[PDB]
RNA sequence: UUGACCUCAAAUCAGGUAGGAGUACCCGCUGAACUUAAGCAUAUCAAUAAGCGGAGGAAAAGAAACCAACCGGGAUUGCCUUAGUAACGGCGAGUGAAGCGGCAAAAGCUCAAAUUUGAAAUCUGGUACCUUCGGUGCCCGAGUUGUAAUUUGGAGAGGG
RNA sequence: GUUCUUUGUAAAGUGCCUUCGAAGAGUCGAGUUGUUUGGGAAUGCAGCUCUAAGUGGGUGGUAAAUUCCAUCUAAAGCUAA
């Protein structure tokens, strides 16, 4: 099997064979579009063991976001109350700049279905990542009962609601103590603990 | 029952028992627990004497059943034996038929010598016991097995 | 504000609790739902006992664990010694926890004796469709219940070995506070010479 | 919707006030003044066959 | 371990008849495989050294190992990382110049 | 010259799909101040209101990189309790969980990582026919930059 | 309850011996910054920088080094009540 060669491969991204491959590539994402098609996974291996097949249905679709914080937009910095709100050049975003990336993807191909995504390049700029995208419509997809649960109605836009991967992990969904206010739902979790629960014998 | 409140005896009355000069408002003086060290310093001290400040040593996570110890006196010692069996122990006391009694099953962690025990030979069954509560079993004629 | 002694009450209600009051009007209406729910599985699951049998477990948390509870599933290693594989138990009722194993031998031949007396105590019906029909008990539990094992007897002998009982705990209590210095004594001189 | 409706009443309490009521079943001066007519009866209590 | 019986103490405990079951097949993730080794292998060969791991071979000859595993330590997460990495690079050096 | 391959386009191409509404409940982003601290800036109100994106009849979570330190528990959720406790905080005002225990309800699972290599055994589409939520035959295409079967750590596989 | 079709030198389960046993990377982790939490020498999250290992890794509620033990198997996914 080739795919272990490649995954050994894949994590010495400071050797001299794939740090000239990474500045190649990047001039070349670059000087597409911010969202276009991608004909082949860059990462054959990296995709296949997220969820992608090589069949009709599965769409890879390269995105490039902004790097850095997130400026409040307040115009000419005020903000209208206490000192404990003025910040406005460190903010930080809370959803990972991978999420941003597979939601940007979610709204240009709204008829797909978002399952994963994978980094495959950045700059000082840019961050670059690959997404995979499933047909729900193809009969490819609508048979084949180990893909068939994407095209039932609860999956629409997963990214947009923090359920693929990278959205459980910026909602803090886990197991164990680390994960007490985020493992069920954090505004579930709040308001379960904030609810005076009245019986009719009072107890 | 609101019939039976002061409100409908102060039903004719103007101030309705708070006052013609206290004007009864909002919050005269403060919200909650306002002014404990300002202006309610002449109550937080005389009736809540050791409320500001801080004395032991932080315990982070502290789990409650860690220390689950409940005791058990020499008072009693013998409630955790039925009352169909107790008087026929009771007026049979001699050894190699002695009772064992044991403590970690009735929900007790440790036994302590403050009772009188009659003079029977008892065998005790307990995580912990006390210094003297040994020496007032071993008396009767009894003993502890110490048990996890 | 603070005044006419009283203790100090801490009441959280400095937010808008009023928009989170639940009321639980309907603990007689969802009662009568769960035993109409109860009764209309029932039906559908035919004359299976509404629920799986548990194997008896001891508790952890020395608070709990003087204590037997019924668990989740036979701990594989238990379904084998029953004479019977996993994915065939399943299927007769006999949950199968996968993640727990066994190290005490007393709970390990509790629950083999547990699953020796439900298979004779089975009618297991075969796939064709014969039907000999074995009208239903609704609990499995309340035929197999989970019983406190026998630690000892009534009476017994008094045996006074002469070791006073609070000196043992005392001196276990000791050793083990200053057990870590003393093996630096026994490292301190064996570098000597 | 969150005011007091229901009253908790002890459980030894409330049999003891169904044993007194059992009780006030006993000699007619009770239900005499309760509202029934009960005067022409044989005795109180009343027992009767099974067949009802 | 045997416990003593008692509530406190070093094997505080009820004495249990132990079972020794069998072990956790998912507890065997740490060797992987021959094969593995060989990929890993051959890997390195292809790949060569990073920039950083390049510092570090020149530091082990030069300046020794205590200064090394500093350097790596600031480069990698933990203490225990840089040790297991300043070994590694030993075995380059190893294999490299002595025979 | 001719025929492929790769990448990128065009068409009122063949067949589909996305928008908006609703939004009590649900999943996220964003995010105040009045107020309280008898002032007030941390704090509190509040990880709330308003603003924005996305679902369903429930959603979400979910079969441990968990709890535990025990004679060990055993996916998730909810209720009782833990508990106004551990802890946090001009340690001021105030804030504030979780393990165990009882109960409701119970259900478990599969991809990547392998050579089928004595046979891509896989699938969409078109067309013809038929018992038409599909089936069979044929023909293009997808696919070896890997589609099926086998395997998922509780194991399992090659073999005897 | 009845009835029509035999799927198949098909598939599945269990015993013993032998050799193996592949298991997720700009990810874990670390530094720093902001935010958040009861989580307190830093609970979760995110930006930036550094960047792993394979008898390894995470966790074990006080920071660090050293020596053990216990407990799970992350960086992929589905699922009623």
């Amino acid at each position: 099997g080739a795919y272990k060669y490649l995954e050994e491969l894949q994590r010495k991204k400071q050797s001299d064979v794939l740090r000239f491959l990474q500045r190649v590539r990047v001039w070349e994402y670059r000087q597409k579009n911010v969202i276009h098609r991608a004909a082949r996974p860059t990462r054959p291996d990296k995709a296949r063991r997220l969820g992608y097949k090589a069949k009709q249905g599965f769409v890879i679709y390269r995105v490039r976001v902004r790097r850095g914080n997130r400026k409040r937009p307040v115009p000419k910095g005020a903000t209208y109350g206490k000192p404990t709100n003025q910040g406005v050049n460190e903010l930080k975003y809370q959803r990972s700049l991978r999420a941003t990336a597979e939601e940007r993807v979610g709204r240009r191909a709204a008829n797909l279905r978002v399952l994963n995504s994978y980094w495959v390049n950045q700059d000082s700029t840019y961050k670059y990542f690959e997404v995979i995208l499933v047909d729900p419509q193809h009969k490819a997809i609508r048979r084949d009962a180990r893909y068939n649960w994407i095209c039932d109605p609860v999956h629409k836009h997963r990214e947009a609601r923090g359920l693929t991967a990278t959205g459980k992990k910026s909602r803090g969904i886990n197991k164990g103590h680390k994960f007490n206010n985020t493992k069920a739902g954090r505004r579930k979790t709040w308001k379960r603990q904030n609810t005076l629960s009245l019986w009719r014998y009072r107890k | 029952p609101s019939r039976f409140t002061k409100t409908r005896k102060h039903r004719g009355h103007v101030s309705a028992g708070k006052g013609r000069i206290g004007k009864h408002r909002k919050h005269p003086g403060g919200r909650g627990m306002a002014g404990g060290q300002h202006h309610h310093r002449i109550n937080m001290d005389k009736y809540h004497p050791g409320y500001f400040g801080k004395v032991g040593m932080r315990y982070f996570h502290k789990q409650q059943a860690h220390f689950w110890k409940p005791v058990l006196n020499l008072d009693k010692l013998w409630t955790l034996i039925p009352e169909d069996k107790r008087d026929q122990y009771l007026k049979s006391a001699s050894k190699e038929t002695a009772p064992v009694i044991d403590t970690l099953a009735a929900g007790y962690g440790k036994i302590l010598g403050k009772g009188r025990i009659p003079n029977v030979p008892v065998i005790v069954k307990a995580r912990f016991v006390s210094k003297l509560a040994e020496e007032k079993i071993r008396a009767a004629g009894g003993v502890v097995e110490l048990i996890a | 504000a603070i005044s006419k002694n009283l203790p100090i009450l801490k009441n959280h209600f400095r937010k808008h609790w009023q928009e989170r009051v639940k009321v639980h009007f309907d603990q007689a209406g969802k009662k009568v739902s769960r035993r109409n729910a109860r009764a209309t599985r029932a039906a559908k699951i035919a004359p299976r006992p509404l629920d799986l049998l548990r194997p008896v477990v001891r508790a952890p948390t020395v608070k709990y664990n003087r204590k037997v509870r019924a668990g989740r599933g036979f701990t594989l290693a238990e379904v084998k010694a029953a004479g019977l594989t996993a994915a065939y138990a399943r299927t007769i009722g006999i949950a199968v926890d996968h993640r727990r194993q066994n190290r005490n031998q007393e709970i390990f031949d509790a629950n083999v004796q547990r699953l020796k007396e439900y298979q004779s105590k089975i009618i297991v019906f075969p796939r064709n469709g014969k039907a000999p029909e074995a009208e239903q008990v609704l609990s499995a539990a309340a035929t197999f219940p989970i019983a406190q094992p026998a630690t000892d007897v009534e009476a017994r002998a008094v045996q006074d070995n002469g070791e006073s009982a609070f000196r043992t705990l005392r001196l276990a209590r000791s050793e083990k506070k200053f057990r870590g210095i003393r093996e630096k004594r026994a490292r301190e001189k064996a570098e000597a010479e | 919707t969150w005011r007091k409706w229901n009253v908790k009443v002890n459980h030894n309490e409330k049999r003891y006030a169904t044993a007194s009521a059992i009780a006030a079943t006993a000699v007619a001066s009770l239900v005499l003044a309760r509202g029934h007519r009960v005067e022409k009866i044989p005795e109180i209590p009343l027992v009767v066959s099974t067949d009802l | 371990t045997v416990k003593t019986g008692i509530a406190i103490g070093l094997n505080k405990g009820k004495k249990v008849t132990s079972m020794t079951p069998a072990p956790k097949i998912s507890y065997k993730k740490g060797a992987a495989s021959n094969r593995t080794k060989f990929v890993r292998s051959l890997v390195r060969e292809i790949a060569g050294l990073s920039p950083y791991e390049r510092r570090l071979i020149d530091l082990i000859r030069n300046s020794g190992e205590k200064r090394a595993r500093k350097v790596a330590k600031k480069r990698l997460g933990s203490f225990t990382r840089a040790k297991a990495k300043v070994e590694e690079m030993n075995n380059i050096i190893a294999a490299s110049r002595r025979h």
